[PDB]
DNA sequence: ATCAATATCCACCTGCAGATACTACCAAAAGTGTATTTGGAAACTGCTCCATCAAAAGGCATGTTCAGCTGATTCAGCTGAACATGCCTTTTGATGGAGCAGTTTCCAAATACACTTTTGGTAGTATCTGCAGGTGGATATTGAT
DNA sequence: ATCAATATCCACCTGCAGATACTACCAAAAGTGTATTTGGAAACTGCTCCATCAAAAGGCATGTTCAGCTGAATCAGCTGAACATGCCTTTTGATGGAGCAGTTTCCAAATACACTTTTGGTAGTATCTGCAGGTGGATATTGAT
C-alpha cells in the first residue's frame, strides 16, 4: 500500500510560526510541496554541474552554495545563504 | 430598452474574469478534444482524469499569457482589436517560432 | 468489448464564448472575428506537442493509462511546469 | 539521540535531503553539511512563500491560504516571479491588469 | 558630383554583413566593458582571451537576433524605422522584461 | 578626453549589428536603447562566469566559466569548449 | 580482441561512450547495449550535419568546412534548426534575408 | 599536459566517409565537438529523468530510444532510431 | 529614353597561417576473464478509480442593430541617411611575469556495515469549521437627455 | 446637471465539503557505533598565456543637407459588441470492472575486480596547401537629366 512522502508536514510547521492562525488548503499544500520538489532539484542540479564542472566527486555545501546564487535572484540569494551557512556552522558545533 | 455600449460589458467582464481563478473552457469538450488528439497518436488510451484536468490548467494558462501578448502587439500596432497577425507576431517573437 | 463511437472535430467544442473569456482573463478589450479560428489553430499545435510526449511517456512505462505525472513531466519537459498536479 | 535537524535548528528533515541527494544520483559523494545547507535553504524559501501567501489571504479577509494567494503572492515579489518565472500555479488565475489605452473617456 | 539616396546604402549594407562572419564590434572597447561589468562582481579578474571572445560572439548574436524581432516589431506598426518601443515590445514578449 | 566605457560601443558599431539583423532604417534613440540591453545581457552573463570562476578559486574568467555561463542562461554557444 | 565500435559498425567509440555514461552519474547502472545505442545516434547525427555542411561548403566553392558552412546547413535545415534552436555557431553570421516591404520601390 | 578527450578523431573520420574530399578548419571542429557532447548531455539526461520516473536502476537502449524520440525532431528522430537499433543488432549477432 | 559615376562580378595570382603527414612514447583507456551480487520481468491478484450511464442543471447558438473602430487618404514638418577624412583610438606584435595547472602527499571525512531506536505515512473512525453560494437590500455606475 | 436602469457592494446566513482530530500500527526511515578507504586541500613550481605598451594601422566623429518617412487629422464603411430569444449540451452523482500497482519469487545481466594489450592524445618535427586578399577589367546598378 505504498508509502508517498511529502514535505506537507515541514511546510505546516514553518506555517504554523509565521502566521499561527492560518490554514492551508490541500490544493494549496499540493502546490507548496511541489516547489519544494522543484527547488530541491533544480539547487541539486546546478550543484551536480558545478562538482563535474570542478572535478569532484563529493557534493558539498559549498556546491550548494555556488547553486544558491547561481539560481536564486538577488536579495533571495543573500538571504539564503545566510540561512544555509548558519545551519551548517551551528550545525558543525552540535555534535 | 436600456443599452450598454460597446466596450463597457467587456471591461466589466476582463474585471470579472482577471478576478476569479475558475477554468474557462467546459470540461467535457476539452476532454473530448484530449482524446482525440492522443488518439490519433495511440489508439486504446485511457486517461486519469487529473491528467485532463492537468492538461486544462496548462492549456488555460497557456492561451491567457498568450492573449496577453496579443493585446499588446494590437496596442503596439494603435489598435484595440486583436487580430491574427498579433497572435502570430506574438507567437514568433516567443520562438513557438 | 462492443463499439465506440467515433471522436471528430472536437476542436469546435471549443466556443466561441469560452475563447473570449480565455481573452478577457488576458486582459483582451476588442476580438476581431477571425481570432477564434487562431486560437483553436494555436490550441491544437499547443496540446499536440504536450499529448505526444505524455503518451511518449505512459509507452515507456508500458501503461494503457496517461497519468497526471506523465503530462506533468511532458509540460516539465517543454519548459511550462505545472504546480498543482504531484508535479 | 538529537535529530540532525535539531542540531543545525531546522524544522526541514535533514535526514530525508541527505538520502535524496544519493538517490537522486547527483554525485559520487555528499558531504555531510549539505543536506544541512539545503534543507535550509529549503525552509527559508518556504517561510518567505507562506509569509507573502498569508497576508494575501488576510488582504482577502481569509483564514486559508488557496492557490490564488499563493499567486499573489508569487507574481507581486518581483524575485519570487522571476524564480517561477517559468512555472505555472494551477487555479492562480492573474494579477488584475487592464491596459490604460482600454479605459474609456480620455 | 554624386549621391545614393536613402536606403540604398542601407540595403548595400544589409546584403554586406549578412554575407558576412565577422564580429561588428571593435575588440577594445568591448573589452573594457566587460572587464568594468566584472569589477562589480569581483576585484582584481584577469581574463582568457578566448574567454572575452565568447562574450563577444554570444552579445553579438544575441543582439543581431533582437533587431530582427525589433525590426518585425516596427513593421508590425507600418513603420520601416526602428524605435526603442520596437525593443522594448520584443522583450517583454521574449520574457526578459 | 575622457569617455564612458559603454560609449566605446560606437554607433556605427550597433549600426553594423542592425544591418546582420537586417534593419533598414534607425532612430536616434536606438543606440543609448541597445547599450543599455548589451549591459544587461553582460551583467547576467559575467555575473554567471565570475560565480564560477570564484567557485573554483581561480583569478582568471575562463572561457569554459562563460560557456557554462551562457548554457544556463538558456544562450549555448559552440566553439569555445565543453 | 575486437573493439565494440567495430562490432557495432560504427566510427565513435563505444568505449568511450560507456564509460562517460558511468561517470556522469546518469544512474546507478548501465546496460550493455545503451552506449551502443547512443554511440550510434551521435554518429548518426554527425553525419547528417556533415553532409548538409559538406554540401554547403561545395556550393560556396570550398573544400574546408568553417563554422560559416556549419551555421547554413543548420538554419536552412528545418529539422537541425529546432534541434539547434537555442544554440549559438560561433563565426555562423546569418541567413541572407530582408523584409519584402524593405526592398526599393520598383 | 593532462589528458584532453575530443570527438575529433571521429568526426574526422565520418566527414571522410560522407565526403573524402571535404576538409573541416579547427573552429568547426570545434563546433562540432560541442555539438557532440551537448547532444550526449542531452540524451544521458533524458534518459537519466525517464530511469527515474520508472524507479529503475539501469539506462538501458531503451530510455536511450525514449529519450531520443522526447528530444529529436520527426524525421531525425525516426533515422536516429533505426541507426540505433541496426547498430544493437550488428553487436549482439557478432562474436 | 542616354549617360556617367561607382559598385559589383569574376578570373587569375600567390604568401602564409593554419592544415597535415610521421615519428616516438606513455599513461590511461579499453578489453578479456573469473568470482559474485541483484534489478526487475514474470506471474498472480488486491483493489483504486476510470468509462459509462441516467437525470438534472445551466450555458450556448443565433440574428438583428448600429456605435465606434480600422484603414484609407493626404499632408507638412521632423528626423535620420548620406557625405568625406585626418585625429585619435584600436590593432598588432613583442616581452616580463602572474597564475593555471601538474605532482606529491597525507588525514578529516567519505562510505560501508550491523544491530537499535524512532517516526512519518495511512487507515480506520469521529467531530469541527471556513467559506461558497443564496439571500435581500442599501450604494454606485452608466448612458439617455 | 438630474433621472432611471441595472450592476455592484455588503452583511448576514445555513449547508457542508473538505479540513482537522485520535488511537493504532509499522515498515522504513533515522539514528547510533565501530571498521576501512580515500578525495581533494595543501604546498611547491614550471611555463603558458595574459596585461601591458610602442609602433603601426585605419575606423569613426564630425556638421550640413534634404529625401522621404512618421504622425496628425479627417472620415466612410463595416465589423464586432450588445442583447434578445429559443433550447441543446454539460455537469453531476452513481456503479460494474479494467488495469494499475502490491508483493514474491528467480535468473540473465551488471558490477567488481585483476591482469593484458591497445590506443588516443601529445609533442617534436618537418611539410604541405586552401584560400584571403590583391589586381585588373569587364559589366551591372543607380540616379541624373
Ligand atoms: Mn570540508
Ligand atoms: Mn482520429
Ligand atoms: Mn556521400
Ligand atoms: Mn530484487
Ligand atoms: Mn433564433
Ligand atoms: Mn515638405
Ligand atoms: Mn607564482
Ligand atoms: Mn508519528
Ligand atoms: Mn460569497
Ligand atoms: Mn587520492
Ligand atoms: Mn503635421
Ligand atoms: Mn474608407
Ligand atoms: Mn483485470
Ligand atoms: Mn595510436
Ligand atoms: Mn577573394
Amino acid at each position: 500500500k505504498t508509502r508517498k512522502e511529502s514535505y506537507a508536514i515541514y511546510v505546516y510547521k514553518v506555517l504554523k510560526q509565521v502566521h499561527p492562525d492560518t490554514g492551508i488548503s490541500s490544493k494549496a499544500m499540493s502546490i507548496m510541496n511541489s516547489f519544494v520538489n522543484d527547488v530541491f532539484e533544480r539547487i541539486a542540479g546546478e550543484a551536480s554541474r558545478l562538482a563535474h564542472y570542478n572535478k569532484r566527486s563529493t557534493i558539498t555545501s559549498r556546491e550548494i552554495q555556488t547553486a544558491v546564487r547561481l539560481l536564486l535572484p538577488g536579495e533571495l540569494a543573500k538571504h539564503a545563504v545566510s540561512e544555509g551557512t548558519k545551519a551548517v556552522t551551528k550545525y558543525t558545533s552540535a555534535k | 430598452p436600456h443599452r450598454y455600449r460597446p466596450g463597457t460589458v467587456a471591461l466589466r467582464e476582463i474585471r470579472r474574469y482577471q478576478k476569479s481563478t475558475e477554468l474557462l473552457i467546459r470540461k467535457l469538450p476539452f476532454q473530448r478534444l484530449v482524446r482525440e488528439i492522443a488518439q490519433d497518436f495511440k489508439t486504446d488510451l485511457r486517461f486519469q482524469s487529473s491528467a485532463v484536468m492537468a492538461l486544462q490548467e496548462a492549456s488555460e494558462a497557456y492561451l491567457v499569457a498568450l492573449f496577453e501578448d496579443t493585446n499588446l502587439c494590437a496596442i503596439h500596432a494603435k489598435r484595440v482589436t486583436i487580430m491574427p497577425k498579433d497572435i502570430q507576431l506574438a507567437r514568433r517573437i516567443r520562438g513557438e517560432r | 468489448k462492443r463499439h465506440r463511437k467515433v471522436l471528430r472535430d472536437n476542436i469546435q467544442g471549443i466556443t466561441k464564448p469560452a475563447i473570449r473569456r480565455l481573452a478577457r482573463r488576458g486582459g483582451v478589450k476588442r476580438i476581431s472575428g477571425l481570432i477564434y479560428e487562431e486560437t483553436r489553430g494555436v490550441l491544437k499545435v499547443f496540446l499536440e506537442n504536450v499529448i505526444r510526449d505524455a503518451v511518449t511517456y505512459t509507452e515507456h512505462a508500458k501503461r494503457k493509462t496517461v497519468t497526471a505525472m506523465d503530462v506533468v513531466y511532458a509540460l516539465k519537459r517543454q519548459g511550462r511546469t505545472l504546480y498543482g498536479f504531484g508535479g | 539521540a538529537k535529530t540532525r535537524s535539531s542540531r543545525a535548528g531546522l524544522q526541514f528533515p535533514v535526514g530525508r535531503v541527505h538520502r535524496l541527494l544519493r538517490k537522486g544520483n547527483y554525485a559520487e559523494r555528499v558531504g555531510a553539511g549539505a543536506p544541512v545547507y539545503l534543507a535550509a535553504v529549503l525552509e527559508y524559501l518556504t517561510a518567505e512563500i507562506l509569509e507573502l501567501a498569508g497576508n494575501a489571504a488576510r488582504d482577502n479577509k481569509k483564514t486559508r491560504i488557496i492557490p490564488r494567494h499563493l499567486q499573489l503572492a508569487v507574481r507581486n515579489d518581483e524575485e519570487l516571479n522571476k524564480l517561477l518565472g517559468r512555472v505555472t500555479i494551477a487555479q492562480g488565475g492573474v494579477l488584475p491588469n487592464i491596459q490604460s489605452v482600454l479605459l474609456p473617456k480620455k
